[PDB]
RNA sequence: ACCAAAGCUAGCUCAACAUACUAAACAAAUACAAAAAUACACCAAAAUAAAAUAAAACAUUCACCUAACAUUAAAGUAUAGGA
RNA sequence: ACGAGCUACCCAUGAGCAGUUUAAAAGAACCAACUCAUCUAUGUGGCAAAAUAGUGAGAAGACUUGUAGGUAGAGGUGAAAA
RNA sequence: CUCGCACACGCUUACAUCAGUAACUAAUAAUAUACUGAUAAUUAACAACCAAUAAACCAAAACAACACUAAAACGUUUAUUAAUUACAUUGUUAACCCAACACAGGAGUGCACCAAGGAAAGAUUAAAAGAAGUAAAAGGAACUCGGCAAACACAAACCCCGCCUGUUUACCAAAAACAUCACCUCUAGCAUUACUAGUAUUAGAGGCAAUGCCUGCCCAGUGACACCAGUUUAACGGCCGCGGUAUUCUGACCGUGCAAAGGUAGCAUAAUCACUUGUUCUCCAAAUAAGGACUUGUAUGAAUGGCCACACGAGGGUUUUACUGUCUCUU
RNA sequence: AACUAUUCCAAAAGUUAAACAACUAACUUAACAUGGACUAGCAAUUUCGGUUGGGGUGACC
């Protein structure tokens, strides 16, 4: 009906989807971390 | 958009999220669900009697400093093992097999405080 | 045969061992040196781990056969929670016992004497029912787990109040959760009734035998019913580690040595977690029997003999709305043979203390049709209850 | 991702065991089978489909069991019976008139004289008369029953040749088996299961059946009334 | 792994195509290793064994690049070791058989230091060399004691 | 007269050289939901680059296009190509 | 590569449905909470990148809803509206 | 005037005390829960963390007496071992979250309907037009595409289409579209991850839409079975003419051509090319509307279903009553 | 093309006679599974010549 509230916060969902452990379990994720490390990001992951 | 930067802490999550602030565990969970403390895991402060002794938190200003010599393995070898070794080689009683009389320890696993895997905090 | 695991579930078979382990006289090179997995190197094989000092909690479970009490004879145990498939039939056969419909006439005479009633019976018992079923809790409709023990204890108190008139009742003491182990051998099958019942009323002085000799000798001629396809052991616990010693929950020199009444509550909310009335009857048969057998081997001894002095024990049981009354007379310590004198049991079954209960007024078309309280009340069942409590005096 | 199947329990129990439906999804999570999901919640009763199953390997002989109760099953169309003998109970598929408090024989023994067939009776095929009605039919001896388990179905023993039975499946196809294989004698329970009338779409949903698609497909060549000569006879007999 | 034209007309579609070797399960007997291995081989492998006149022959007589298998190289490392060692455990009961077999392969015999490094991946090699080089660093009490004995014997010999 | 305006520094760019090539900083904590001392396991893996585009369309083809061998010529020659 | 914290459909696991009418918790009836979104008027850089006011439909069911999981773009999902 | 207190989730100090506010936040001020600074603070009993392995148990929750069908969440006991020893660790503020905002929107649960929470108006004036409301003489749909909206009304009838409750295009379509009980075709003779721990009264792939009466003729083409023959239409799809005849219009009959069969029953100016505002009757003072009949519709028509019917519908049409500022004609 | 099923030849494992007449061939095939074909399914890539008293239809080139 009205839109834009699409983000409904959960810490569990957040850290399961985007968390450090999640990024490190697949080789693709590890490449994500690696890219951000390269670009010098302050936060590599959630 | 949540918070990425701020550090993750027990204050942040759900009820199910409990993460200590880094104190060390003193025990385990027992039968009744009640928690059991092991007297051995709780640090026992060893405190000497301070009353009868003379030293203070500060030093007199006119008292001199000294030439700064960092203690080396060598100097410590010379203040302890060197007099005894020279004494027993000059007497011909020196035994290259057992050095244990001079204070050398072959292995660390016997004694209470071991140096290499480092059994004691402080 | 259709096997019941599923390959997908069962713990995955070990990875096929590295090819370098097939070559004779060759030392494989493994990552075991660097203390962590590396690709490019062969998988190390390790000895089953032996932490030279054993830790009580984290050790592997000791295999059962290592126990000191281990025996090769399978012993069938009956504990508090076992259901018998054929309840009273099996119970009887394991107990070598004949069944009689009513209660002993001693008890009925004890029950029908107008002297033996409380002050106002209907008033007090309707109150104990209302209390247990409604008033004892803060909630609208209390569960069975609370109200069954509450009603049995309420009735125990209504009876206990009679200690004024017959002051022999002070010779009793109540006990909760005693170890009971009664081992006996029946027809090449080893049986042990072992466990805890809920509540046990003990007396200082024993109970007078309730069957005339005509009944005992008429019991000598009775043929035990048999269920052919079903083994009589069905529903018990096959057990390879057990002790054979006669044990009643008390040590030597116990001031109240003689078991009087056993109380069995069924407090569980769900139907399937309660006993069928029949299985309950079985339960209290076998447990009454063990309780008796214990004494019988204390006052006489392990020798198997017919008894010149019969032991008598009682038992009551409950839905909390439904009561099972039992009196047991143990005449025999030799159950090995089928052919001798049989023990006796009187069972008054399915005695309703009340029909139904309403904790809220039931309302139809905006009027009050049925008020709050019990529907129907049998003073009879409480009368029998009182009798069985009064059997000593 | 990966899901584990609920179908892991090693030891047989008569007690109902809890199970997880998965509407049509394979272990990857994709839809394999369409139109399945969300029925009533169900427990599962383990059924022993090997009818001849000696309790102990010590006494091999033909044994007899009592029927305790006959209960509805959520998992299959037939009604099932709780059956106890010796120290053991099991769920078996109930034959049409099987009732509580009953006696049922399980036998591996053939003989020259055949047998007068009751309902709950399980016999090897070779031991039966040649016109008998059979259900719960093994394929290879020692395998366990697969064929003819559905509600109110019955096959028929057709003939016996060369130490081998030839039977007629409910689809009216013929099946060749060793005569050493066990079958139960009779029609399976609940014969009116055919004539049940689902009243409302809701009722279908209770059975865990999601509606068909709304997409309109034109009928193809596969459609029409095809009259095919009945298929050749399946033989599970392995020739030397 | 490659591409192909359909019909072999250059003017047709160009299509990715991969040609796979036909594999067989075959058990082979090694003389020097006295064992039967169940191995997946090709018909080309069998023809090469045939052509080199023995299994063990084919494995000793072929260079690393031509076998292409880590397993072939481990087989070879094994029987090469068994040849340089003259390992008695080959045929424990019969020195006749043993000398007989060790005889025909005498052309390939290499010293021992070479023989254990033959079939190794660079990883396995680096590991091996790390293990031969493994030493718990020597206590400074030892070294200081030897310096002291040197000085004391040179103080004893100067007078 | 307001709003404004002016600096010349911070550093950068491109090469040269060069040793050789994952800087600095590690007390504790860090792959539980990274930064949470402490319990019986599992662990791990590879398959051709494609297309936009050029051919005035598009179908075979289309340099370079994350594979060390540079430089002066031979030579835009021999050859290859819906030639 | 990243996305199913919105939405489609599932899986686990919880939670709600008062009064009235009926032999009945019958995808019955009246009507709240609840869920939808009929018709009109407002509003149209608005309170709002879909709302407000009235009015409506369902309201023990193919019902609503919380939490945790799944399916991924040559795909998924779909009581087909591409 | 009334969305109140708490918890979960989520937010993270925005909370508290003192002081300050020229300017910065508040869409203005006054001053301050929101701007500034300094100083403090939520204390476990609630909550999180908080055993395995064998063994007996077929018996729903619904006030549970006992049952219904869709067959149902939730544990006892017995045995074997479970470090045994005060005080462990962590959540405790708020006026808060998702919507770029101090947003009339979105937000689970338990109790409350007030005892708790709050303020529609910065100050005036009382022009037009606009919004929201209350009332209205006589009339009562004459308004209008339509009784849209409104009403002191809150009733009855008849058609079309869909059987029904349900579902759908989040943000222009809620329907006659989809699904659906039922009926039908096809395809399968079977074992450890789907179907399915199932086994042809079963399971998939579809079609059509309950019920009732029915579902006519066609296998030549195109499919699909049968690897060719041959079989199949509740498979894709098809189901005709010209001439001569009863005094006369018609044509039972006659001739002949072509087809695989030549459109059967029914219904019909239809939601059905055009002709079309077909023709007639009823309804109205008056009707291209509505209903009823006639009806070649040469382009209806039988599970791409044909015909009747109950009940149902925020579906689309028509009548009557009543009601009314829709309108006469505005105040 | 790939892939999914079908059918076939070859590959691979085998098996039989010592074959027939007078004075070498033939057959076999459990699951995998390769090379080359066949028939379908599911698909992949690519394109909609121009003129035209606007385009389309017709006409033309
Ligand atoms: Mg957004
Ligand atoms: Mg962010
Ligand atoms: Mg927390
Ligand atoms: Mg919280
Ligand atoms: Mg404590
Ligand atoms: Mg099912
Ligand atoms: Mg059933
Ligand atoms: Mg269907
Ligand atoms: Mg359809
Ligand atoms: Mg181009
Ligand atoms: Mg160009
Ligand atoms: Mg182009
Ligand atoms: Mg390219
Ligand atoms: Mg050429
Ligand atoms: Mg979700
Ligand atoms: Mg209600
Ligand atoms: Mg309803
Ligand atoms: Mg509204
Ligand atoms: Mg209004
Ligand atoms: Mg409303
Ligand atoms: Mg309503
Ligand atoms: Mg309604
Ligand atoms: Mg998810
Ligand atoms: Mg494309
Ligand atoms: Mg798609
Ligand atoms: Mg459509
Ligand atoms: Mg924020
Ligand atoms: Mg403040
Ligand atoms: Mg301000
Ligand atoms: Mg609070
Ligand atoms: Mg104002
Ligand atoms: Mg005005
Ligand atoms: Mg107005
Ligand atoms: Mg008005
Ligand atoms: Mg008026
Ligand atoms: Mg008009
Ligand atoms: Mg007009
Ligand atoms: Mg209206
Ligand atoms: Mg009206
Ligand atoms: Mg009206
Ligand atoms: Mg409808
Ligand atoms: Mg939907
Ligand atoms: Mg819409
Ligand atoms: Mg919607
Ligand atoms: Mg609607
Ligand atoms: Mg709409
Ligand atoms: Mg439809
Ligand atoms: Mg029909
Ligand atoms: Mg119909
Ligand atoms: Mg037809
Ligand atoms: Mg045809
Ligand atoms: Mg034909
Ligand atoms: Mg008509
Ligand atoms: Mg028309
Ligand atoms: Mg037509
Ligand atoms: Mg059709
Ligand atoms: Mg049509
Ligand atoms: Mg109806
Ligand atoms: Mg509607
Ligand atoms: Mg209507
Ligand atoms: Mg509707
Ligand atoms: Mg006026
Ligand atoms: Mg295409
Ligand atoms: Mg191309
Ligand atoms: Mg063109
Ligand atoms: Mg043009
Ligand atoms: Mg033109
Ligand atoms: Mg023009
Ligand atoms: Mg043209």
């Amino acid at each position: 009906k009205a839109r834009g509230n699409e983000y409904q916060p959960s810490n569990i969902k957040r850290k399961h989807k985007h968390g450090w452990v999640r990024r490190l379990r697949t080789p693709t994720g590890v490449q994500v971390i690696l890219r951000r490390m390269h670009k010098g990001r302050k936060s590599l992951s959630h | 958009g949540a918070d990425r930067m701020s550090k993750w802490t027990s204050k942040r999550g759900p009820r199910t999220f409990c993460k200590g602030r880094g104190a060390k565990g003193t025990g385990f969970h027992g039968r009744d669900g009640k928690f059991v403390q092991i007297k051995e895991m709780i640090p026992e402060l060893v405190v000497p009697e301070l009353a009868g002794f003379k030293l203070k938190p500060y030093v007199n200003y006119r008292a001199p400093e000294g030439t700064d010599t960092p203690l080396t393995a060598k100097q410590l070898f010379l203040e302890t093992a060197a007099p005894a070794i020279e004494k027993d080689f000059k007497a011909g009683t020196f035994d290259p097999e057992h050095l244990e009389k001079y204070g050398f320890e072959p292995t660390q696993e016997g004694k209470l405080f071991q140096l290499y895997p480092k059994n004691f905090p402080r | 045969a259709y096997e019941w695991g599923v390959r997908s579930t069962r713990k995955p078979e070990p990875p096929p061992l590295d090819r370098v382990y097939e070559i004779p006289g060759l030392e494989p090179i493994t990552y075991a040196g660097k203390m962590h997995f590396m690709p490019g190197l062969a998988r190390p094989v390790f000895p089953p781990w032996d932490p030279g000092w054993t830790h009580p909690k984290f050790r592997r479970l000791p295999p059962l056969h290592e126990h000191p009490l281990y025996k090769d004879q399978a012993c069938y145990v009956f504990h508090q929670r076992c259901r018998l498939l054929e309840g009273v039939k099996q119970a009887l056969w394991l107990t070598k016992t004949q069944l009689i419909e009513g209660l002993p006439e001693k008890v009925l005479r004890l029950a029908d004497d107008p002297r033996n009633h409380i002050e106002n019976q209907d008033e007090r018992v309707l109150n104990a029912i209302s209390h247990a079923r409604l008033w004892h809790s803060t909630e609208d409709i209390p569960k069975r787990e609370t109200y069954c023990p509450v009603i049995v204890d309420s009735l125990i108190q209504l009876c206990k109040s009679q200690i004024l008139k017959h002051p022999s009742l002070a010779r009793r003491i109540c006990a909760q959760n005693n170890t009971l182990s009664a081992t006996w051998n029946r027809e090449s099958i080893l049986l042990q009734v072992h466990g805890s019942s809920g509540a046990r009323l003990n007396a200082k002085d024993p109970l007078p035998p309730v069957a005339s000799q005509e009944e005992v000798e008429a019991t000598k001629n009775h043929v035990l019913e048999t269920f052919y396809p079903i083994s009589p052991t069905m529903g018990l616990q096959e057990c390879n580690v057990y002790d054979v010693n006669d044990d009643t929950g008390f040590q030597e020199g116990y001031p109240y040595p003689c078991p009087h009444t056993l109380y069995f509550l069924e407090s569980a909310n769900l139907r399937p977690r309660r006993f069928q009335p029949d299985q309950l009857r079985a339960k209290m048969i076998l447990f009454a029997f063990g309780s008796a057998l214990a004494q019988a081997r204390l006052l006489y001894g392990n020798d198997s003999k017919v008894l010149e002095q019969p032991v008598v024990v009682q038992s009551v049981g409950t839905d909390g709305r439904l009561f099972q009354f039992l009196v047991l007379q143990l005449n025999t310590t030799d159950l090995a043979s089928d052919e001798g004198v049989k023990n006796l049991a009187w069972v008054d079954s399915d005695q309703l203390l009340y029909q139904h209960f309403w904790c809220l007024p039931v309302i139809k078309k905006k009027v009050v049709v049925e008020p709050v309280g019990p529907i129907g009340f049998q003073p009879e069942t409480f009368r029998k209850f009182l009798a069985l409590y009064l059997h000593g005096a | 991702a990966t899901s584990v199947s609920w179908k892991s329990r090693t030891k047989y129990t008569v007690m109902p065991v809890k199970m997880r439906k998965s509407g049509g999804r394979n272990h990857t999570g994709q839809i394999q089978v369409h139109g399945i999901g969300g029925g009533h919640k169900q427990r599962y009763r383990m059924i022993d489909f090997l009818r001849f199953r000696p309790e102990h390997e010590s006494k091999p002989g033909p044994f007899e069991e009592k029927v305790i109760a006959v209960r509805y099953d959520p998992c299959r169309s037939a009604d099932i019976a709780l059956v106890a003998g010796g120290n053991r109970k099991r769920w078996i598929i109930a034959t049409e008139n099987m009732k509580a408090g009953d006696t049922v024989l399980n036998s591996d023994h053939i003989g020259r004289m055949a047998v007068a067939a009751r309902e709950g009776d399980a016999h090897p095929l070779g031991a039966l008369p040649v016109g008998t009605l059979i259900n719960n039919v093994e394929s290879e001896p020692g395998r366990g029953a697969q064929y003819i388990r559905a509600a109110g179905t019955c096959g028929v023993l057709l003939r016996k040749v060369n130490g081998t039975a030839i039977i007629q499946l409910p689809s009216k196809r013929q099946m060749q088996v060793l005569e050493t294989c066990i079958a139960t004698v009779g029609r399976v329970s609940n014969v009116d299961h055919n004539k049940r009338v689902i009243g409302k779409a809701g009722r279908n949903r209770w059975l865990g059946k999601r509606p068909n698609s709304g997409l309109w497909q034109r009928k193809g060549g596969w459609a029409g009334r095809k009259i095919r000569p009945l298929p050749p006879m399946k033989s599970y007999v392995k020739l030397p | 792994l490659g591409h192909r034209y359909v019909n072999n007309d250059k003017l047709s579609k160009r299509v990715r195509k991969v040609w796979k070797p036909q594999l067989f399960q075959r058990e082979l007997y090694s003389e020097i290793l006295d064992k039967r291995f169940t191995v997946t081989v090709t018909m080309r492998t069998l023809d090469l064994i045939d052509q080199a006149c023995g299994f063990d022959f084919y494995i000793l007589k072929t260079p690393k690049e031509d076998l292409c298998s880590k397993f072939g190289m481990d087989l070879k490392r094994g029987m090469l070791l068994r040849l340089a060692r003259q390992d008695p455990q080959l045929h424990p009961d019969d020195p006749a058989r043993r000398a007989a077999i060790y005889d025909r392969y005498k052309a390939f015999v290499i010293p021992e230091a070479e023989a254990e490094w033959v079939g190794l991946t660079l990883d396995e090699a680096v590991e091996k060399q790390r293990l031969l080089e493994e030493k718990d660093p020597i206590p400074l009490f030892k070294i200081f004691v030897e310096e002291l004995l040197g000085q004391l014997q040179q103080q004893a010999l100067s007078e």
